[PDB]
């Protein structure tokens, strides 16, 4: 038996959210469950224990309860600046080993998108005379993510080795994203035009360069 | 309680790691010390409780010859050594500080984790330690920036005019390369009237292989 | 259309030093230019192929590019262990053969 969770939390703030965690017979009633919450980038805590008292060093705003199968953590509305994962643990007799959940990660609810900027950077000569090419080309001035990034020669995309990075949140309130791309200069110089495309759910531009300056 | 540790060092697959997290501040005799990993993207998965006193612990379902533990009564840390590291392996490892003791496989229920911090980062790549042989990218209001390569482990940090700059310093995600290389770029923003007529360089450090490179970048020839 | 080259070289160490391999009209420029060298009793190798990259297996420390009819080999510090006989190889549409210069002895000052 695995336990389940939603791999996010939709909760709006101002009005009270919950997260549900389903177990099995032989894990969840005739065992406590136990809430963990963990910070970006640092340690877990634990939340709820025994399903009916609190640890000291949180204030009486969470609540926490068993029914049967799945249990339910009920919070007090969301603050927009304090956003956790949260976590569901259980024990099973037969597995004989300490189970926990996917992880629930709760999301704020509307912003209008950005106009986003892309670069696209051809290799150096210095790169060129080690025998190899590199091609990278990034986006950035775009919200929210979720982005994919390809390459195209003007004539037919190439995939050779193709990666699209995950976009990652930074402290400016702005998405960013990358793609990168090696080959060779037999191939490298067969082409005079080089580009790549980014997807913003409805926007798309190009950045063209050329293989001389 | 405190929990501040080491970072772990790197391993290839087919190596042997050792983890563990200082114990100072009580009496390290009546609290068993668990172990756990944080997987990316997903949960954790937990192999037995030490007990700090006798030879009492366990093993789950799915480790059974992989994790050993030691104990040491005498530094009050505990000692662990991993063996057969695989790509599942790729986590970061936290100890839980547990209340109350356990030595039956029924008493735990009334237990729960006490405490966590200051967990140490285990990454499984053939790779180990190599020199990086970074050179230099030439550029496209105007962009440019350095890339690196052929360099492990992650991270590096990429500082521009020695360090006075800091407006749009930004790390961009690597990739898991099918050599085991990674890259990470950092870009900055400047005027389309001074491309090539400024000298602009950026600093990039290497903590395992100790190499400090002043590339500067320039458009391509 | 005959390679002209210094019988010798007159680099100092410690500094940068440009030395010229020139042909004549149709000569230098159309057809690409290669730098050999040769160890004295030994084979010869390659230093700098077509003037655009550096071959594996040498330092970088020369640098090759073509300036119209005078081909210019830029050198980045001069050691004692790179004291190789260097030569100028080129080729002409006007011979049907490789034209080589008179060659360039370095000489430490």
């Amino acid at each position: 038996p695995v336990l389940t969770q939603p791999p996010s939390a939709s909760g709006p703030p101002g009005q009270s959210v919950s997260i549900s965690c389903s177990g099995s017979r032989s894990n969840i009633g005739t065992n406590f469950v136990y809430w963990y919450q963990q910070l970006p980038g640092a340690a877990p805590k634990l939340l709820i224990y025994k399903n009916d008292q609190r640890p000291s060093g949180v204030p009486e705003r969470f609540f926490g309860s068993k029914s049967g199968t799945s249990a339910s953590l009920a919070i007090s509305g969301l603050r927009s600046e304090d956003e956790v994962d949260y976590y569901c643990a259980a024990w099973d007799d037969s597995l004989s080993g300490h189970v926990f959940g996917a992880g629930t990660k709760v999301t704020v609810l509307g912003q209008p998108k950005a106009a986003p900027s892309v670069t696209l950077f051809p290799p150096s000569s210095e790169e060129l005379q080690a025998n190899k090419a590199t091609l990278v080309c990034l986006i950035s001035d775009f919200y929210p993510g979720a982005v994919t990034v390809a390459w195209k020669a003007d004539s037919s995309p190439v995939k050779a080795g193709v990666e699209t990075t995950t976009p990652s949140k930074q402290s400016n309130n702005k998405y960013a994203a990358s793609s990168y791309l090696s080959l060779t200069p037999e191939q490298w110089k067969s082409h005079r035009s080089y580009s790549c495309q980014v997807t913003h759910e409805g926007s798309t531009v190009e950045k063209t360069v050329a293989p001389t300056e | 309680v405190q929990l501040v540790q080491s970072g772990a060092e790197v391993k290839k697959p087919g190596a042997s790691v050792k983890v563990s997290c200082k114990a100072s501040g009580y009496i390290f005799s009546d609290y068993n010390i668990h172990w756990v990993r944080q997987a990316p993207g997903q949960g954790l998965e937990w192999m037995g409780w030490i007990s700090p006193d006798s030879d009492d612990t366990n093993y789950a379902q799915s480790f059974q010859g992989r994790v050993t533990m030691t104990r040491d009564t005498s530094i009050t840390t505990v000692y662990m050594e991993l063996s057969s590291l695989r790509s599942d392996d790729t986590a970061v490892y936290f100890c839980a500080r547990s209340v109350g003791y356990c030595s039956l496989n029924s008493c735990q229920r009334w237990m729960w984790f006490d405490t966590w911090g200051q967990g140490a980062l285990v990454t499984v790549s053939s790779a180990s330690t190599k020199g990086p042989s970074v050179f230099p990218l030439a550029p496209s209001t105007a962009a440019l920036g350095c890339l690196v390569k052929d360099y492990f482990p992650e991270p590096v940090t990429v500082s521009w005019n020695s360090g006075a700059l800091t407006s749009g310093v930004h790390t961009f995600p690597a990739v898991l390369q099918s050599s085991g290389l990674y890259s990470l770029s950092s870009v900055v923003t400047v005027p389309s009237s001074s491309l090539g007529t400024q000298t602009y360089i950026c600093n990039v450090n290497h903590k395992p292989s100790n190499t400090k490179v002043d590339k500067k970048v320039e458009p391509k020839s």
